């Protein structure tokens, strides 16, 4: 099984058909499996088919910049609970989509997905990063370590060294003839 | 057409090649080999011989200056302009 | 002799006798392999692939 | 290259159709129809001088004419109009044959040439060995 | 939630070193397969002639299609007739787009048909343009062995002077041999 | 169907893709092909080694 | 809907070697590389290369890049295990130079 923080996930059919601008980005990332299918903007456009304090100014810019966002805002403070909301953007083609639980407004984070050229990324803890970066540093020092071991060879009437695998007079000659 | 020639030759379009998928003619080795004695042999004729290194034996891409029973150094020259080494 | 050694090498600059029969068999050869008609057809299939369209910016 | 050229300047004279169409709707102006009725206009509207409006569309309207004349001239200078592909058959027959007759009398000529690389090759060595022995 | 990508054909579990060691001997013996070495054999060409590839129809010897099987009006069809052909429809495209100023500038209510008759004259232009590709891909072709052929006797000629300058410059030293014997 | 075509497939550019040995070696100057000679002649080739004679027996075979 | 056929799979799959994302996919996964049928059908495409079957590729830079994959075949060796060494190199060859040969190839679409 390959878990979910360690794919890229893109749908090209969906590319050929709707094309990815900044205003599909987030029903794009509906069709992902980094979606949750219980969220509530899933929840909000199931209803809809039927200044402001707690925002950082990254996404104020982004709200003031796109109404269809702001829309969303204000029907996601109706509700609370799990929702995915777009904190970064980078015209024509970067974003950032964060998991975020609202309480009435208080807000904590959860894990976050980049996009890049419609090519979604889960973002990864930096603990897993560095983590997968020291498995793959000990598992190449352990076969180096090994591998050198086996170039080892002790021997009593020495100190312990390395196996053995199985014209004096020119310059002089140099010297005198110039 | 230069896709469709280069495909309908050599089964492949011709892009570069890093890894296999050259060859020096013996015939071009033997005749730059004549040349070369011909190079030899053109260069010492401006240059004026020593006494004892009138010997000279002109074969092999190479002149042999040879001393009898002393010595044999065997030189080359890469054009006309150039000194030997 | 200089004259001469330089009428030698502007000589030797051209191209040898070797080479210009392999290129002769070179062309012979690809006779047997080239077809004109199957040559265009083959041509004007590659031509909306293997090029940019020249009226795109 | 050529009909590429003639698609890229249909395309590109369409494209002036459309140019010319967007400025006509865009830059217009106000008028009277008749002296009494009052006459104004807005910011949103871009009001222009109308004789260099009028120039603008004279050159606009010789642009699209001498588009036009590019475009009959490429027409006319099209490569082949009056050849048939039977003809093009019997032209290429003759250049693939031409082109073997050349490689061949490309061989004689650099058979002459290696007679001539072996005789100066013969003089020269001649002449240096003849002088070696004679400086010996 | 699948692969990006598809896999290699289930044809690969066909080709090993067994089946490849059977092969020649079979070979000394829209397919009817008979046996597991029938897929080492390449397939033949289609008998339709035409085939699927990438969400499309292909053919093995594709032609140009034409205005009345595409559903669309073809006005009028040795090219020096398309040459003129094609000269008309330049000069009727500009008039069709004087007249389409001229019912824009009285009442821009029936342009509906002069665009559809600027939108036919013009598809009308680029199959006659498509038409004499053929004919600019020989022309093409015959430029080819033209310019080989330019390249070959300017090889000619550039040999056949250094020759000829080899000869002058041996009748040169000849000259002054005999001015100095 | 048609008729076959003789062509130089080297050039087909107007003002390579066959591998000529010759045209690739012999236009070029000596300095920088007396290398390229001695390591296809072998692995550690020395210049001293070569022999007209052994070149004309070896290209006999 | 006609089922598909031996030809048109096997055009469209040796037309897919010209993206070489997508033979980076294929030669990523251990299972393809040491297997010695890839290998066998790789070499069996070579009928791709001959007329009346080359007429019918419209993406020729699949048939260089099948090329430049068996240049690697007689070089391989399978073992009784069914290991094909040799081709542990190639997944570290094609992950290197990917970038670069489709740089190549779109410079010569350029």
């Amino acid at each position: 099984v390959t878990p979910l923080d360690e794919l890229q996930w893109k749908s090209p059919e969906w590319i050929q058909v709707f094309g990815l601008r900044t205003e599909n980005v987030l029903d794009y990332f509906a069709e992902s499996p980094f979606f949750d299918k219980t969220s509530n903007n899933q929840v909000i456009k199931m209803q809809r088919q039927f200044e402001f304090a707690y925002v950082d100014p990254a996404r104020r810019q982004i709200l003031f910049k796109y109404p269809m966002y702001m829309q969303l805002e204000e029907e996601l403070m109706k509700l609370d609970g799990t929702e995915y909301v777009l904190s970064s953007v980078r015209e024509p083609d970067f974003w950032v989509i964060r998991k975020q639980r609202r309480t009435n407004p208080e807000i904590i984070p959860l894990q976050d997905y980049y996009i890049i050229g419609a090519n979604i990324y889960q973002s990864p803890t930096i603990f897993k990063i560095v983590q997968s970066r020291l498995m793959s540093t000990s598992y190449h020092l352990n076969s180096t370590l090994e591998s050198l071991y086996d170039l080892i060879e002790f021997q009593p009437s020495q100190g312990v060294h390395y196996k053995v695998p199985t014209t004096e007079m020119l310059d002089k000659l140099m010297v005198t003839s110039i | 057409l230069v896709t469709a020639l280069e495909v309908l030759s050599l089964g492949r379009p011709n892009l570069p090649t890093h890894n296999f998928k050259a060859k020096v003619p013996i015939g071009l080795i033997l005749q730059r080999l004549k040349d070369l004695n011909l190079t030899v042999s053109i260069k010492i004729a401006l240059m004026n011989i020593p006494k004892p290194l009138n010997s000279y034996h002109i074969k092999n891409g190479r002149i042999y200056f040879t001393v009898p029973n002393e010595f044999e150094i065997q030189l080359s020259t890469v054009n006309r302009q150039s000194p030997l080494f | 002799l200089e004259i001469l050694n330089e009428c030698h090498d502007e000589l030797k600059a051209l191209p040898m006798l070797e080479q210009v029969e392999f290129e002769k068999n070179t062309i012979l050869q690809q006779r047997s392999k080239i077809n004109s008609t199957e040559l265009l057809d083959y041509a004007t299939k590659l031509s909306k692939f293997t090029k940019i369209p020249p009226t795109f910016d | 290259d050529r009909l590429t050229q003639l698609q890229i300047c249909l395309d590109q004279m369409t494209e002036q159709f459309c140019a010319t169409l967007n400025y006509i709707d865009k830059n217009h102006g106000f008028e009277r129809l008749t002296v009494n009725e009052p006459q104004m206009s807005d910011k949103h509207a871009t009001v222009v001088p109308p004789e260099e409006f009028s120039n603008t569309i004279d050159e606009l309207s010789t642009d699209i004419i001498l588009k036009t004349r590019q475009i009959n001239k490429l027409i006319d200078s099209l490569p082949g109009v009056d050849v048939s592909a039977e003809e093009q058959l019997r032209k290429i027959d003759m250049l693939q044959k031409k082109l073997v007759e050349v490689e061949d009398e490309k061989i004689e000529a650099i058979k002459k040439k290696e007679k001539l690389l072996r005789h100066v090759d013969s003089l020269i060595e001649d002449f240096v060995d003849g002088i070696a022995n004679s400086k010996k | 939630v699948s692969s990006l990508y598809p896999p290699p054909p289930p044809y690969v579990k066909f080709f090993t070193q067994s089946n490849l060691e059977k092969l020649p001997k079979y070979k000394e013996k829209e397919e009817e397969i008979t046996c597991a070495l029938d897929y080492l054999i390449p397939p033949p060409m289609p008998k339709n002639q035409q085939y699927r590839a990438f969400g499309s129809i292909w053919q093995v010897k594709d032609q140009l299609p034409d205005l009345e099987s595409m559903g669309l009006t073809q006005l009028y069809k040795n090219y020096q007739y398309k040459i003129q052909e094609l000269r008309k429809l330049l000069k009727s495209l500009l008039l069709n787009y004087l007249e389409l100023i001229g019912v824009l500038s009285i009442n821009p209510d029936m342009y509906e048909r002069k665009v559809e008759n600027i939108r036919t004259i013009l598809v009308n232009i680029h199959h006659l343009l498509n038409e004499y590709r053929p004919h600019q891909s020989r022309e093409s072709l015959i430029m080819l062995l033209e310019e080989q052929l330019e390249y070959k006797r300017g090889e000619i000629r550039e040999i056949e002077q250094v020759c000829k300058q080899v000869h002058d410059k041996l009748t040169s030293i000849q000259d002054t041999l005999r001015t100095g014997s | 169907t048609g008729i076959k075509l003789a062509l130089d497939p080297n050039l087909i550019t107007l003002a390579s893709l066959v591998s000529n040995p010759h045209e690739i070696y012999g236009s070029m100057p000596l300095e920088q092909l007396i290398p390229i000679i001695l390591r296809q002649r072998g692995p550690g080739f020395k210049f001293v080694d070569l022999n007209e004679k052994e070149l004309q027996n070896e290209i006999k075979q | 809907n006609p089922l598909p056929t031996r030809f048109e799979v096997e055009l469209e799959f040796i037309q897919s070697l010209a993206n070489i994302q997508y033979v980076t996919y294929l030669l990523t996964q251990q299972q393809i590389w040491k297997s010695p049928n890839f290998k066998n059908y790789l070499k069996y495409l070579e009928y791709w290369c001959n007329p009346p079957y080359s007429q019918c590729i419209v993406y020729p830079n699949c048939l260089f890049i099948l090329k430049l994959l068996n240049g690697f075949m007689e070089s391989a060796i399978v073992n009784e295990d069914g290991l094909l060494e040799g081709l542990d190199e190639l997944p570290k060859i094609i992950q290197l130079q990917g970038p670069q040969w489709m740089n190549e190839m779109v410079e010569r679409w350029a």
